[PDB]
């Protein structure tokens, strides 16, 4: 990645071991949860195109959503060439962006100009999109079929309900529509009836301390 | 085409 | 986070995948006992709004923890955009700004680097830690009267779990203590009417 | 009106 | 390696025990599978002739594996000397890149220079060549042998299909000529049915997508 | 805590999480052995009565040990309060509640342990919670030192062992200490080795002592 | 008193 | 004539 | 070991913990396997005499190879001491004292005076020196360790060839010539024997391992 | 310790967790092996005495070692008294107070005493002394912990000529005896405690010949 | 006299 | 004779 040095300047530096297990890792424990987008964004914090494609070619199983990756990248980067036509300096095409046609150099050339055209964080985002249609796509469970057992505390059950939510990435409309009917519709009618005797509008944190 | 299937990332053609 | 270097200057730096580790595996081991606010805030030592919002953003499980404190998030934005309302002078964050939702990095450093500062980080995390002592109340399994001493139990490891009960649901709290242990003890406790040290040494 | 609605991650532009 | 420091000078530095216990694990743990290679790149960024012989040198086993890399190695060196025949810089042998005849000094000496003899980054490349044969002989299975079981979901498939012909790696010709012909053709006869019916232009996503049941 | 950078300055540096876990997991492991007192001194150089705090509240179990720690904390600053009852290149001068990190900024503790001549708000602090783990240590200790004899079987090294580990926990005066080691040490060895260790006469090392009941 | 039963060291009143 | 020999080490010299 | 700081001079540095227990548990796990000092060659990068003392004395047992170790040290110090005699006589004002063979070894000499050698202009390497000696006294006890003669592998009836090629250079390595090549097409097991001579002699290692798989 | 920064000061910083957990460790698992004295002594590099007390601290049993190691270190306080009087008088403007034995040994002297006197110029090495006081007792704990003598060891029927050479110098370097007897015990004890076989193959090789000469005739 | 007495903490002053 | 048996490595005569 890019960092500041005691200079004041942007520098390139190599990637760290520690940077380069914990993303292996995590892979290999979580899969394609949610909360695994949000950890490569961090891990590659400052990357270059070069890291992230190294990032991504470090990736041992699930080639099948390697390859559904490249195709949104393939997506993303066509659609930049469209809205993109071709001593002024030469600006990146989507391959350029993708770390395919452009080198270590040209690619510090980019993020370290004025202004800087910050093709590490064009490219992770792109990927970024990709990876949130894989965790979608390999989503298990519909928030349709998420039912609090006879013996199921209410908390274990708004916590797949979540996790479901969240998984599934419906829109916010829907999201909210869920929280509101679904939610305490396919409760257990122990919690149903002390959750409704709260009345419309009680808050989350109300709703799990009444059926505590 | 930037990405080729079974072609690693940030592979030039 | 914005932290020193060996210069004297305030910078921004990544958060280091040691931290992003330690904060993930306090959250599997400890889940919300009490000791994982601490550990919390010490990890998010000079974050920005942006980095706290990672820190979230990784948990995997304990979504209802999470929706719970999304929500006290929202009402402590409501009630600081209630208490700020609308030549050089600098535009002051709104209760989204703050939550890193409707600000950039730079404009979270920008807020974060003036003169004076107007910590966005510190603000956020105020805000956080409020929804985690909820949530750590939430999660305490027994209340603190249902907290009794068994004739098995030694009078040390029961003091134990009192102060843990008690430390979770966050005073007249030891005026309790001395009712709901043995009658072995209690009748020997009532002799100096007292600190606790005194009272676990007289029923070793 | 609300910073963070129900079930999108922190930090989620509106 | 050599490094840019705080100050912003290229300087030399001793390989970390991180770096080297990484990269040991890595080939006791996942052999010589594709995701090795980037690992070793990743884990050799601006490493030395004398840095990357280190890292090969600690490997333990996979001895077979090791002396197809030394052949390798011995090829590019002598094909180097081919198409390099002889106060201006002594340009590199064969042997002085892959670090037999060159002291870390002289290894500097080309990398720092203006211009620069890259022997590091031209002996990795000779490495990771050799590195990608053995990838492809350590593969179990010939793509064309990758066919979908009956109870087999496609996801399942998939997966297999994509992993196998990236240890065989290809031409870029043969890949594509395979990716979307051989991936559809060893479907099941059901998934294929499908699959056939969607006709070319269409994406993996709506491929798996058609297939999940 | 508070470093040296290359400036040559004191400034504040964040608490690492290398040192927040080891300070846990000594607590989880060693509990209240006499030897987690000074891994705490260690893990707590330069510390800031905030970076203090941070320690005690990572703790998980032990609240019973910990509600006694808060009160010789409490002691200790009222105390402070009670024996201590501005200039433009200098700061305010410290409460108890400040020195305990209560009362007090980040900044605050910073300027003062930064000073010229510094208010070590952090050191004080740390004084008064060794002196409640000591407490706790002396309390958590299980054996007297009388009740320390020694085995039929039991080699010398092993006895000794055992009673100075019990004379450590125990923490009593130093030179009674002294007084043990004179009259309880040979006193209560096995009456082989008690044979051998009056055979030496008084004015013996604990080595020569040691080696002539090696057998 | 500076800290209280229940309550986290260095609490501010 | 070649650089590397079965048996011995990366980087030896001949 | 001595490093170079942001300065750019070169200075003293500890011999870190991660260092310390990386070149222990090395030596408990993988014992005197010929892997084992290409990775102290590494751990002990820049390292002065002294730190190669601490890693050495820092094993626990093996002792045997230890003394064998110090034999060696003995052999490579007297012939320096040969090859460098000191002159007597007192020492130039900005100069250092000739290093003896003990001098190398860290056994007459100080940290300050190691530091002296190696931080010179130009420099005496006595850390490198002394290394050199120990890679020496290593290799001699890999050797001995060494189980089997590379003329007792031969392939097993339903062993994989990949796995008899691996045995063999592994061995091979162990013991430290072209006689290796003809022994291995030999010593191959009885189907495997036929297949791989149709292709003759001047053959790849990769030719010959994909030839008998399967 | 006092270690040197990236600007070449000579600063004092606050030991390692690291090096905190690797000194503890160490003492639970090898307990007083020989090869535990050169782990303190490198974990301990550059320390001050205070650093020094500790790592002797931290150690949670083992009480009657660390005991004998008070002793160890009284001795050789005193002995630095005796031949390093303080002399009575006011201290030179610029010079530091010259040091007692528990100077040394951190229990009458400051952090920044001892701070003052290893940054000096030129420099009084407190926490060199002291260690080699501390180094000095554990020597002393070692051979005593040595649970058998050199005369002992003799290879046995069964037992290959390479693990008794190895139960050999392992025990002789825990004994610690004096450089002369070493010398001659090897000469003498070694090759005639082998076994009858390895004994007589020793002696066709003639007195004189290297250990790797002589483990190598006595494999098989 | 003595530096450190039994019982006695390493470094602890007098 | 740098070295002795049954002395450590760096151990001055």
């Amino acid at each position: 990645p890019i960092v500041q040095n005691l200079q004041g300047q942007m520098v390139h530096q190599c990637i760290s071991p520690r940077t380069l297990n914990a993303w292996v890792k995590v892979v290999e424990e979580k899969a394609f949860s949610p909360e695994v987008i949000p950890m490569f964004s961090a891990l590659s914090c400052g990357a270059t195109p070069q890291d992230l494609n190294t990032m991504l070619n470090t990736v041992g199983g699930h080639q099948a959503a390697m390859q559904m990756l490249k195709e949104t990248i393939n997506e993303e980067a066509a659609e930049w060439d469209r809205l993109h036509p071709v001593g002024q300096m030469r600006e990146p095409r989507g391959s350029d962006i993708a770390g395919t046609t452009s080198t270590l150099q040209e690619q510090i050339g980019w993020m370290t100009h004025n202004p800087p055209i910050p093709v590490g964080e064009i490219y992770k985002r792109w990927i970024i999109l990709g990876l949130n249609k894989i965790v979608r796509m390999y989503s298990p469970t519909s928030i349709l079929d998420i039912r609090q057992g006879p013996k199921e505390p209410f908390r274990d059950y708004v916590d797949r309900f979540y996790k479901t939510l969240r998984a599934e990435q419906a829109s916010q409309e829907v999201k909210n529509a869920a929280t509101e009917t679904l939610l305490v519709q396919n409760a257990n009618p122990d919690c149903k009836t002390i959750l409704k005797a709260l009345g419309p509008g009680a808050t989350l944190e109300e709703m799990m301390t009444a059926c505590q | 085409p930037v990405l080729f299937p079974g072609q690693p990332f940030g592979q030039p053609p």
